[PDB]
């Protein structure tokens, strides 16, 4: 644009929340599908849906994590990471069924003298591998759903051996995307790269994806967000550099069915 | 005036990520803030101010 | 005015 | 020479009017009409040589 | 289109009845009032009705100046322990009871206000001295403006506050005020608080009076005698008369049946037995 | 700007009129016209969802 | 109706809740105004409102109370009585501003051999009188807002005297409607009578009423529901008869403004 | 004058 | 009169 | 501008003087009024005015001052600051009356690693307070 406008500079507004960025590398719309409400032709539950709109379809910022030379990577699941986020989480636990899309905005700035590259991946049905070699598909619900704080990748598979009282948790090795496939191919999934010399954010617009029109949000996660250091953090000459990564996520076109009393999950 | 019935709320500022500088650069700096009214703003019931006086 | 002024 | 104008009615009990007549020759004797005009703040809020578009970068 | 002064409905002639229509029988459980007229239950003649409800319209009911307060000021020499007396009054209709009761037939109201001031003075001592004619200043101090501390401090300059300079012995002073509420109507009753007590925060902080909205609704009137004091002492009183003009009212209420006790609905012990003895079968 | 209206004549000595002129710009300064409207009490006397016919059974 | 229909038999449906009644005495719409959403001409807060619709505009049943020969009466305030009711209460505490109308359905059945009459009154701005004769307008927020359980009338004004540490609560004498006016005139307020020989329920549809278009629901109650025994319970010959009264209330056309973090009121 | 003098 | 009495 | 042009890059020319800048934040025209000559409707002295044009309406550079961590600020008054500037000052002292507008260009460059912010204010009738 001769009158100013650019790819690198965006403003996103949803509800009472606005995000600005002066160093973007465009935006990604997963599979080229923008979030939408459930159509009558595809509808299944017959009751009048709850649609929270601005009350739930706004930007929630999760806890800032920290990137260092030893970081192997981080992961989150949706809707799980947002389960305690304001009126979205409440509508989620009061209803049997729910569906949502998301705008995911990953934030990581640094300086013209730093370097490093984060791979940001949105994975549909991101089933991760467990820590056991004596039993399979055994990670516990509590261990599988970290909530907002997420989990992390490790560079080494180290099998839980306390057979008497098992850890019952994931053991996601980074070069295998925690699921037995090579990280180098995760680019077939909707993604963006935050390369510190180029951009300071990643923005992904995620449609609702599933084999059902609507499902149990408490039982099932539709999307996994995986962030892995494609190229390690490095700065000037400091052996221990650090920079923050902040995740802000907004539910989009979300609707809920099957109202009752609130679900009080055992999360510990 | 300060008054609970017509209280307006809270403005606050936070670090989203953090301020990052290279070497040879200052690590502390200032921000300045400004306030102005939008085109939908109005005032009424003219009154004397307390911001000036003439004690004697 | 005509009407508005009534006159008597 | 009477001047008729309308009141902007606040709390109600058609348009209501009031009437004014000037009794003096000097305009300084006249009351204040309060029929005043508003202007836009541009000359103070945006005194810049190049017109600004709020959706575009202030600096380009 | 029916106006407050139109004549009421004519009585129509009606004769004997023997049918299934049952005007007289009803069921008040429904919440309704049976809209019966005399020709429903007795034989009526025809009457051309002339009476009107002109005087019981809401305007006509309130179209009277009513005393809302008496302010005392004087004009004596300010001396080390006691000062020349100026007066301060927080504007309200609840310091007296008569108009308060009338307004409280309703939950909410809207009106322009007409304030009339009657000023009377007299000599307080068995002196013989005199006093030249007094000029009084009635200043309106809206919430936020500097309240006067002395009969003669800088606040009486009134650069922006409205003031009335009243000369003694002239016709009583009068001004009008628009509907000045920060709401769309004045609330005669407010079932709430102006503060939410927050768990997380200490109780003393969360607290506030029941039924009170802004601590200072409409500010105050401050009255003084402009004249420097005479050797002789003169006391003056300012009676304020309030009249609601161009009034509208909403949501009717039962009238106050027991003595007012404070600015709220509170009632005091020993004032709660209004009705008097009268037997069931005694005319 | 004069406003002419008729008096509802009480005790008599054609229609009689009186005249009003507003001197002030603010409608709050205006006297009360007393030209008020009446309404019907329905909203208080009969606030029921189903319209009532007085000759028929209130409850059926 | 020749094809069957009657005043006494109603079905009300709001959201996933249906009420039936075979012994009604019609319905009342307060001041003849049906609940409605805030119009643009009357709007005040400029932000996009939250409108919970079916999630909050449904029937919530409060705790059943019991009517006896000694009962003097009961009261509740709205929205306070619904402050903990599902997604209505949540939307209420997350927003600074809110407005709502209500369908109030009072339930009390008995038998052809019982007798008694309950007056059900919906009072706009139902300010009640305090227990003190040494200070006024001093009932505490906690004491003023009983929540769902409501409060009760007494037949006797009995002044709190512990001046050192005052009760700070209401003392509502029944024949004075707890507010210094005679109960016999409370019929100028929207009402219905449950007369046991005639009907077993009272239904009132209450519009949002206030001197503002929208207000603080946490600070301010718009409506009071007062239930008083106009004619005392009596049955066959038992000196101690008892029958239940159940209150079911539905928020109607409710909308909220000013979203933030949740309000956590000190209610004890 | 005609107009403006309004009459009722 | 017509002229003027000016009106606004 | 697709063909290059920008807010930050300006060239100003008055008389035999040209200023260039590659890092401007636009220009300000006080109260949105561009300088102008006195109109006949507003004129007051009846004599034929002197109008020096290019000889006086050019850029005069004053003495460079220095900004440091202890600087509290600087001020100047117009026309006073220009009283000795070439043919402008001369025309000024030879006549009883005079009027002028001004283009004020404040210059302060540094580096991508410096920081600081100067407020530049043009005050009409800038009466300052005395030391007594
Ligand atoms: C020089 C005289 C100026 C007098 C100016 C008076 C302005 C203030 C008017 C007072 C408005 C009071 C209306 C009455 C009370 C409210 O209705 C209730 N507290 C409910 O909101
Ligand atoms: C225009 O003014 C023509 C109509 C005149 C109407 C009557 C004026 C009332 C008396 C005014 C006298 C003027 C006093 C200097
Ligand atoms: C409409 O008003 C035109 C006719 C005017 C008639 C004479 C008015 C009498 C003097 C009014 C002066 C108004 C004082 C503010």
């Amino acid at each position: 644009e001769a009158c100013g406008y650019s790819d690198r500079v965006l403003q996103l507004t949803l509800g009472n929340s606005t995000i600005t960025t002066q160093e973007a590398a465009n935006s990604v719309v997963a599979y080229g599908r923008w979030p939408e409400y459930l159509r009558d032709s595809e509808a299944n539950p017959v009751d009048q849906p709850t649609e929270p709109d601005v009350a739930a379809c706004r930007f929630y910022t999760l806890d800032t994590v920290s990137w260092t030379k030893e970081s192997r990577g981080w992961w989150w699941k949706l809707p799980d990471a947002l389960r305690d986020m304001g009126l979205f989480g409440q509508n989620m636990y009061y209803h049997y069924l729910g569906r949502s899309g998301y705008t995911v905005h990953v934030q990581c700035n640094a300086s013209k003298f730093h370097q490093g590259a984060l791979g940001v991946f949105a994975v549909p049905e991101m089933c991760l591998a467990g820590d056991s070699n004596t039993t399979t598909m055994h990670t516990s619900y509590q261990n599988a759903n970290p909530g907002e704080k997420g989990g992390t990748f490790t560079g080494t598979f180290t099998p839980d051996n306390n057979q008497t009282s098992p850890a019952r948790r994931f053991c996601p090795v980074d070069y295998l995307l925690g699921n037995g496939t090579l990280l180098g191919n995760a680019f077939v999934f909707p993604h963006q790269i935050i390369n510190l010399r180029t951009n300071n954010c990643a923005t992904l617009v995620l449609p609702y994806v599933n084999s059902l029109s609507i499902d149990s949000m408490v039982k099932h996660n539709n999307w996994g967000i995986a962030i892995l250091p494609l190229a390690p953090l490095n700065f000037a000459s400091e052996s221990s550099p650090e920079i923050p990564i902040t995740l802000t996520i907004a539910p989009m076109c979300c609707e809920f069915n099957g109202l009752r009393n609130i679900t009080l999950p055992r999360l510990q | 005036i300060d008054d609970s019935f017509t209280e307006g709320g809270y403005i606050s500022v936070f670090y989203q990520t953090r301020i990052v500088v290279p070497l040879s650069t200052p690590r502390e700096m200032d921000i300045l803030g400004f306030v102005s009214a939008c085109n939908d703003f109005s005032v009424r019931l003219l009154r004397d101010t307390t911001h000036i006086e003439q004690k004697a | 005015a005509a009407a508005a002024s009534s006159s008597t | 020479g009477a001047q008729v104008s309308s009141q902007k009615v606040g709390a109600h009990e058609s348009t209501i009017n009031y009437t004014t007549i000037n009794y003096y020759r000097d305009s300084a004797s006249n009351a204040a009409s309060k029929q005043d005009f508003s202007q836009d703040p541009s000359k103070f809020t945006e005194p810049i040589k190049d017109v600004l578009i709020k959706t575009a970068p202030m600096l380009n | 289109a029916a106006t407050s002064r139109d004549a009421l409905p004519n009585t129509e002639a009606s004769g004997p009845t023997h049918s299934k229509e049952i005007p007289a029988l009803t069921a008040v459980e429904t919440g309704a009032t049976n809209p019966l007229v005399p020709s429903d239950t007795v034989q009526t003649r025809h009457v051309v009705q002339h009476r009107s409800r002109s005087e019981s319209s809401i305007e006509s009911f309130f179209a009277r100046g009513a005393c809302v307060t008496i302010m005392t000021v004087d004009n004596s020499a300010s001396t080390t322990n006691k000062d020349k007396l100026f007066a301060v009054w927080k504007i309200t209709y609840k310091d007296t009871v008569q108009l308060r009761r009338k307004l409280e037939f309703f939950t909410y109201s809207r009106f322009d206000m007409e304030l009339t001031f009657v000023v009377t003075a007299n000599f307080t001592e068995t002196n013989n001295g005199h006093a030249l004619n007094q000029v009084y200043q009635i200043m309106y101090v809206p919430p936020g403006a500097p309240v006067p501390e002395k009969w003669d401090d800088y606040t009486w300059q009134t650069s922006s506050n409205p003031s009335i300079f009243y000369t003694y012995g002239t016709a009583p002073a009068r001004i009008s005020v628009p509907y000045v509420g920060i709401s769309n109507a004045y609330s005669h009753f407010y079932d709430g608080f102006s503060k939410v007590p927050l768990k997380d925060q200490s109780a003393a902080l969360g607290d506030s009076l029941y039924g009170a909205a802004s601590l200072n609704d409409f500010g105050i009137l401050a009255v003084r005698v402009v004249n420097d004091h005479n050797p002789t002492k003169v006391t003056s009183k300012i009676r304020v008369y309030l009249k609601p003009k161009h009034i509208r009212v909403w949501c009717p209420r039962p009238p106050r049946a027991v003595a007012y006790y404070g600015p709220g609905v509170d009632y005091k012990d020993g004032t709660l037995t209004p009705l008097s003895t009268k037997d069931l079968t005694t005319y």
